[PDB]
């Protein structure tokens, strides 16, 4: 009746300062379908972010993929903000670039 | 094996307008078609280059099938309110997943035709494609009705008929991407933790298809209870990635090895820090 | 092709 989203942030290639890459925000296991997402650069919304079409996996929970081209820097921090009716406040997960 | 599956969702919007109805099609994990009732001109659409070559008749009939389904879903959304004695002011969801898993010889391995209301199982066609499983009392009503109308017979004709046949056609037209195999590029990272140990994380990147085995081993043994993983994650380009980690004692990293198996790997890789 | 609904809930 109401499931909390799992948020995982990662890039397509191991990061290299000054090298173009792709950042991904993968949101899963949530319900209801309605949900809001944004990828942030230094806390400021990133203009162009493609949002894959909503889906649901076998346990019936919804999942979705957001992504955007980007070029990491020693001074820039990236994050993914999610607003869902299952949470009191929006959850923002930062990209941990050294994992 | 391979699979052809359709994921459908209908979300009622009392106070706004008609229910948001949606259909998505996949052959294994690649979405290849889609239907969105909210779109300016609602009609089935290609989501993979290899389906685009299907003629206008293929697209017109699929668009016609999707609209019939939308109507059916609008209707079922009202029935539900009644079955669960719910108010007509709240928003509700109805999901449907149908598809078939098939082996190389084209023999149906597993067929699916199931529903969920507001996120919980409602009714599902059993593996025998002959009987139904109702999650609750409301679903029984539905089960008894479908049992009487002989619904499972007709639905079984699709899973064994069109699902299977069209699946081989798709796998054929799209073999270049659908049957491709990209080996995983792997590596391991190092992090000294505050508990005074080290976490070793083994990454497997840009591989395809999804199936993969990432494992940590010590003294030729699988550390099945000590591993922390993350389910295989997707990427815009169709490839997948993943990581498995384990915490190890100071100065003992060289005792641990990462083991990764994949279709694109003639032999399992074995990495270290 | 996809599945078709032929029975109401």
């Amino acid at each position: 009746m109401q499931k909390t989203p799992q948020i995982q942030v990662y890039s397509r290639h191991p990061p290299e300062n000054g090298k173009p890459n792709i950042l991904n925000c993968y949101v899963t296991q949530f319900h209801p379908p309605h949900i809001e997402i944004q990828m942030l650069k230094n806390g400021k919304k990133i203009p162009k972010v493609e949002m894959s079409d909503m889906s649901f996996s076998k346990d019936w929970s919804f999942y979705i993929l957001a992504h955007t081209e980007f070029t990491p820097t020693e001074t820039d921090t990236y994050a993914c903000r999610v607003k869902h009716a299952s949470m009191a406040e929006p959850k923002t997960v930062y990209w941990d670039r050294d994992m | 094996s391979h699979s052809l599956r359709y994921f459908v969702t209908a979300v009622s919007r009392p106070g706004f307008g008609e229910p948001r109805y949606m259909e998505v099609g996949y052959v294994d994990n690649t979405e290849f078609v889609r239907f969105d009732s909210d779109a300016e001109n609602p009609r089935y659409e290609p989501r993979a280059r290899w389906i685009e070559q299907e003629g206008p008749e293929y697209w017109e009939r699929e668009t016609r099938r999707a609209k019939g389904n939308e109507q059916s879903f609008r209707v079922d959304l009202r029935t539900a309110l009644r079955y669960y004695n719910q108010s007509a002011g709240g928003s509700h969801t109805l999901q449907w997943m149908a598809g078939c898993d098939v082996e190389s010889d084209g023999r149906l391995l597993r067929g699916y035709w199931q529903f969920a209301y507001d996120g919980c199982d409602y009714i599902a066609l059993n593996e025998d494609l002959k009987t139904w499983t109702a999650a609750d009392m409301a679903a029984q009503i539905t089960r008894r009705k479908w049992e009487q109308a002989g619904a499972a017979e007709r639905d079984r004709a699709y899973l064994e008929g069109e699902c299977v046949e069209w699946l081989r056609r798709y796998l054929k037209n799209g073999n270049a991407t659908l049957l491709r195999t990209d080996p995983p590029k792997a590596h391991v990272t190092h992090h000294r933790r505050p508990e005074g140990d080290v976490t070793l994380r083994c990454w497997a990147l840009g591989f395809y298809p999804a199936d993969i085995t990432l494992t940590w081993q010590l003294n030729g043994e699988e550390l099945t209870q000590e591993m922390e993983l993350v389910e295989t994650r997707p990427a815009g380009d169709g490839t997948f990635q993943k990581w498995a980690s384990v915490v190890v004692p100071l100065g003992k990293e060289q005792k641990y090895t990462c083991h990764v198996e994949h279709e694109g790997l003639p032999e399992p890789l074995t990495l270290r820090w | 092709i996809g599945p078709g609904r032929a029975f109401y809930a």
